[PDB]
């Protein structure tokens, strides 16, 4: 399984009681779209919990998007512990029918919300 | 006798004419293409040349100059000229094929 | 290099770079359209529905924009475009676009 | 080479001495402009005598030009066994640079002036 590479920061805010997913960047995306190309626009889903559910921008004709999206990770730091987010990026070819090319989750109750959360974490080809 | 053969250049645009005529007969105004119109010949007889069946209205809104959700022969003619290019061209990047 | 079977609309597009192959191989390379070439076609293939076959001169150089007295294959294709709509138009065209 | 046909009708005058070229229309013109309608008016030439030249009205957009204009071939009848004259139709568009498409030419010296020379001549293509 291979989808690259993932750049993102996370940090916690406690006005809100939420995570903020920012992600930065991802290289090395499989093409879809004839012509070597895809559509790759990551949406985050989340386990039974599903008090969240957001889709990026369509990133049409790229194999490395750069906008930097800002998800609201809308769950107390109290509800962090059974909670794990996952990042699907979905295709958008407009023809075909498109599906999820890879994906990555993290557990949120072995991650601490002490500053920030930045790293660079490898993405999976997790067909489904 | 009857039936007689034209020009080659003379038969090939007959031919993408009727073709042309039949679809701009689907909603209203033969001469122009209404949007289902439009959209109905490449979902149809264009699965090939151009696979794009989610953002059809990117493409109208890229040849209609006027806007008025009607492309009229010229501005059809426009997808025509496209996608002759779209044969040989296709996406000079990264892969192109045939 | 070369095209499969393709569909009704596909094909009919193709059947013109048929006749850009055979004709653009006189003078020289079989992907580019000469001079000599170029003057044959118009005043043997064109000769009705292009109404100028005299000032061709004027029509190469409008649509070799590289002036390098070469059709490459895009340039050439510029041709089949206004031949096209002179089936419509007549001298609703020329104008000057700097 | 086909240009069409020329009607025309010459006639000598000798208190002047010059021979009245009465030309009536012009049919059967090849196209050169856009359209199918080419704006083609007359232009008289002579060989090294070049002691006339003159332009006539310019009709556009015609192949079959219906105006009847006069020239004065100024010269001696005496002279019209060494005066070859030549009657050459240019078209302009007023845009592209083209030539003249045909002519056509009449050997005085093989045409006597009893009276007057009438004729439906034929015109033929001549490239420059």
């Amino acid at each position: 399984e291979k989808l690259g590479k993932l750049q993102y920061s996370l940090d916690y805010d406690f006005q809100n009681n939420q995570l903020l997913v920012g992600i930065i960047q991802a290289a090395e995306l499989p093409a879809l779209d004839m012509g070597g190309t895809s559509d790759p626009y990551v949406k985050v889903f989340l386990l039974p919990d599903k008090k969240k559910k957001f889709e990026t921008k369509v990133h049409r004709k790229t194999l490395n998007p750069v906008f930097n999206e800002q998800f609201t990770f809308k769950v107390p730091y109290s509800e962090l512990g059974g909670k794990t987010l996952v990042m699907a990026v979905y295709d958008f070819d407009r023809f075909s029918k498109h599906d999820i090319i890879g994906e990555f989750k993290v557990p949120m109750n072995t991650v601490d919300f002490g500053h920030v959360t930045e790293e660079w974490r490898d993405l999976q080809s997790a067909e489904k | 006798m009857a039936a007689e053969p034209l020009t080659e250049l003379e038969e090939s645009i007959e031919t993408v004419v009727t073709t042309f005529f039949t679809f701009a007969r689907q909603e209203g105004r033969k001469d122009s293409l209404s949007v289902n119109e439009f959209k109905e010949l490449v979902t149809q007889q264009l699965p090939h040349l151009l696979k794009d069946v989610g953002s059809l209205d990117e493409k109208m809104k890229s040849l209609d100059v006027n806007q008025d959700s009607e492309l009229k022969f010229n501005e059809y003619w426009r997808l025509i000229g496209e996608l002759a290019k779209e044969i040989r061209k296709k996406k000079d990047l990264k892969i192109r094929k045939k």
